[PDB]
C-alpha cells in the first residue's frame, strides 16, 4: 500500500556512512591482523 | 604535505559491450551431417584467447 501510494521506505539513510570501501580500512582489523597480533601468545610464551 | 592516492581497484566490468541480442555466437555444422557411428575428428584454431 505504501508502494502503490508512492511512498518509498529508506533503510541505510541512517548511518549511511561506513567509510570502509576497502580503501580506508586496510587489511582485516579484527581477524587477520588481530590473529597475528594475538600470536603475541608466542612472545609471552617465550617470556614464560 | 604528502599525498596518498586511493589503492588500485580491480576491473570487474567483464568487457561485456556487445549488443543486447547476443553475448556469444554459436557456429555449428548442418544437422544433416550428424554422425551416428564411428571415429570422428576436427580441429579448432583459436586466433584469440
Amino acid at each position: 500500500f505504501l508502494q502503490i501510494n508512492g511512498y518509498a521506505v529508506s533503510r541505510g539513510f541512517k548511518d549511511l556512512e561506513l567509510d570502509t570501501p576497502s580503501i580506508e580500512k586496510r587489511f582485516a582489523y579484527s581477524f587477520l591482523q588481530q590473529l597475528i597480533r594475538y600470536v603475541d601468545e608466542a612472545h609471552q610464551y617465550i617470556l614464560e | 604535505y604528502n599525498l596518498e592516492a586511493p589503492d588500485q581497484d580491480h576491473a570487474a566490468r567483464a568487457e561485456v559491450c556487445s549488443g543486447t541480442g547476443e553475448r556469444f555466437r554459436i557456429f555449428r555444422a548442418e544437422k544433416t551431417y550428424a554422425v551416428k557411428a564411428g571415429r570422428w575428428y576436427f580441429e579448432f584454431e583459436t586466433v584469440t584467447a
